């Protein structure tokens, strides 16, 4: 399978990669991290990752990651968004940037 | 607007008529079809067209590419490049090798709009006195889109919808079982099969539902996502 | 490895043995090759490869089925090579290819592909003079992400390697009329290009000399036409 | 009697149609045609809306070749007495009669040992009246149905035939010409334009049809010269 | 005499090489065969370098007809004095003759003045082996450079040949088999399994392959069957 991994701490959380590199242990794994809904521009740039899993930073929310991620590196089987330095549990979910960019995942299929 | 219409069952396939009537119904129609790569000569006889209006009409004894090139030579200019309607599906991996798809796709390399129309089969025949009303409500959508465009179409027998859709992609697994003719020799059958079952959203989903599928084509191969 | 050779222009063409004696220098090296989407049969018969030994198979059906066969009699197969054709495989000829479409049933089968093909008319492909450059070819494809669909176009007389994009362009529907010597009318057709290929196509790079390697998709929608038109508010 | 109608051209071809209905007019017909256009293969038919209704006979579209037609033909309606093949549209005369499907099938028939004919037209330019051959197919049917059976014929009818005539093949002799030339953007080829050396000369099979007769020549299976044998 | 080579398998076939050296040893050969119809067309020819290791071969490669090519040789090489066919691989007799490809080019030979064979050797299962089987080209281009020309003839060599042969056309009378069967998916289909009545009869080129003779048969052109004319 295909797996797209992103978060909404940064490119270089050691979180984002101790994610992708667990995530490619079970597919190939492509990652776009950050640096409304009417139509905003997004830019993109290669990013060398440090095994080598292609990757992009995006001047983008998580969400532009996820959307960019897809159209850049798609189609996916499955977003992951992590992992988070900080928990997100209880009334936290509410507000957490890192579960915005899952749900913005399952919002489109995934 | 003048139209022009081709095919690659021949100049005697009724499907081809089917077109080139609900054509008429938006423009000036023409058509240029097959009798059954690089500069070469072709032959082309006028042919009447079968009586239903009288449509000007050529047998090309080429491929259909050679018809578009030959029908905007003969009728042009030409706002329109129709192709079909084919007498067997052209819906995921088959896009590829259509040969009504490739028709249209060469009106669209000369700079004009094209579509290709398929309806499936292997079975029983279509009934096109049935499918007018859905052919025309079609390219009546077709004609509103921007220009120029390519769009590849097929409508089921007997259609109760219609929907843009994106190609079906899928997976296979070659079965190769062995086996023998009640004579004695030995062959391989080859039957591939998906790993799956259409998406919705597809052509061959939507075609399953009942749907008329309009999918629009690209002209580039490539991979960019393995480029950069 | 186990690589499986097949093409499109038959059992003998020396491209296709080109190819299955550059195959074997990174792997176990099988060959299914043609005589000439339902349950068909397909008879195969062993052939004798005309160097090192290679099981071969004549196969009375197409390239496709080739690969197919040559998969269920040679299992497992981590590769599927296509030619070398006796023919470029270039732009809007990808799409028509019988070369191609091989190497994309082996992908669609799972399995890593590529295309191969050379251009033709005049002088005949000297395959020892190319055989650096498709081993350098083949080398390059083994150390990309596994699967891959890659088609390939090496020029005669290759200076480099480049991956490229494919030729899109428009064209000039040119038909000029003419008869033949014994009086009988037809038309040449002959469609011109608009334009020059640009650099970073497939055609421009075998123009300057460089093995061309273009990375195939299999979807041929036009997300960016459908996209907006699935839109709702 | 039982009559197989095919053909080489398919199910649409509006020769396959006049020749069933013309066959009709003397027994019971059966069609079995490609919808496409020698070892066990398989081979699929489909139950075809046949256009004729006076009278309305079964007819199949099939995925194979004119001969898996005559075979396919003869196993659905066995056992059948009669085979006919065309109308072709284009014609079958002289060298053509070799590599011809029409006459393939027609021969396809005889070995299954029952009689046959192959039936053409000319064409290129103009396209036949199927409307007002008929007369002159039915005349065409009638003569053939005499014959001592079984009998393997092969009849080229021109577009207005004035008669009938027995005939035989033309047999002449080519020069090979080639003249150099190139295509509009000046790549060279060359021009294979073989041509006769003399007429077709009378009771030949092209001669007949330049005469506005109707051609039919009785086929002989062994290609064997036992002259030079 | 100078001899004109080609077949229908390719300039790349290991059959059109032995027979173009076989025929070598009887004058000077050339060689047109496809790199893979009467009106005019335009052909494509490009020189072709013959064998790394034999006598050399003047060769051309031709994008056409085996029919073409020998239009094309005899226009870039000839005058030719007998064009060769050759060697196919799969066989030609009895029926198969007619759609043969490998006798339609020596046939073309023929209608162009000059005299003509055609070779063909069964396949399927194992491969020839053309050093063993050259003794026998020889041997068979030897006979037939006796006969008066012009000539045509079909010849057939079993794979281990053991004597030869003059036959005459192995001529059967089929039985439409057609055996009802389904493939895995569960889809219906019909086997067409063409079989003869009686098994070959004798002097004729089918049984003499079937003994192990070479068979040479002579053709004639004429397909008309006089008798009932």
């Amino acid at each position: 399978m295909r797996i797209l991994v992103t978060n909404d701490d940064g490119i270089y959380s050691p979180g984002l990669w101790a994610l992708a590199e667990a995530a490619s242990q079970f597919g190939e794994v492509f990652v776009a991290a950050p640096d409304i809904t009417i139509a905003h521009p997004v830019r993109a740039y290669p990013h060398p990752s440090p095994p080598h899993f292609p990757a992009y930073r995006v001047r983008g929310t998580p969400a532009d990651c996820v959307a960019l991620g897809l159209h850049l590196f798609g189609p996916v089987d499955l977003v992951l968004s992590g992992v988070n330095l900080g928990s997100n549990l209880g009334h936290e979910i509410w507000h957490s940037g890192t579960v915005a960019a899952a749900k913005q995942g399952y919002l489109f299929g995934l | 607007m003048r139209i022009l219409v081709t095919n690659d069952d021949g100049i005697y396939s009724p499907g081809l008529w089917a077109l080139a009537e609900a054509a008429s119904q938006f423009g000036e129609v023409f058509v240029a079809a097959p009798d059954t790569t690089i500069a070469h000569p072709v032959r082309a006889y006028p042919h009447p067209s079968p009586l239903a209006p009288h449509f000007p009409a050529y047998r090309v004894r080429g491929t259909p590419a050679d018809c578009v090139a030959l029908g905007l030579h003969l009728f042009g200019p030409v706002d329109l490049v129709l192709s079909g309607v084919n007498l067997g599906s052209n819906l995921g991996h088959e896009i590829w090798h259509s040969g009504t798809v490739a028709a249209a796709k060469q009106g669209y390399l000369f700079g004009l709009s094209a579509a290709a129309f398929s309806v499936p089969l292997n079975g029983e025949v279509p009934d096109f006195a049935g499918l007018r009303p859905w052919l025309l409500r079609t390219l009546e959508t077709l004609l509103r889109l921007e220009r120029p465009f390519l769009v590849n179409v097929n409508l089921p027998l007997r259609p109760k919808g219609f929907l843009w859709t994106r190609q079906s992609v899928r997976a296979y697994e070659g079965v190769v079982i062995p086996g023998e003719d009640p004579m004695g020799r030995p062959f391989y059958w080859f039957a591939p099969r998906p790993l799956k079952e259409a998406e919705e959203g597809t052509d061959r989903w939507a075609v399953a539902q009942g749907f008329v599928s309009a999918t629009p084509l690209r002209l580039d191969l490539t991979d960019e996502t393995r480029l950069q």
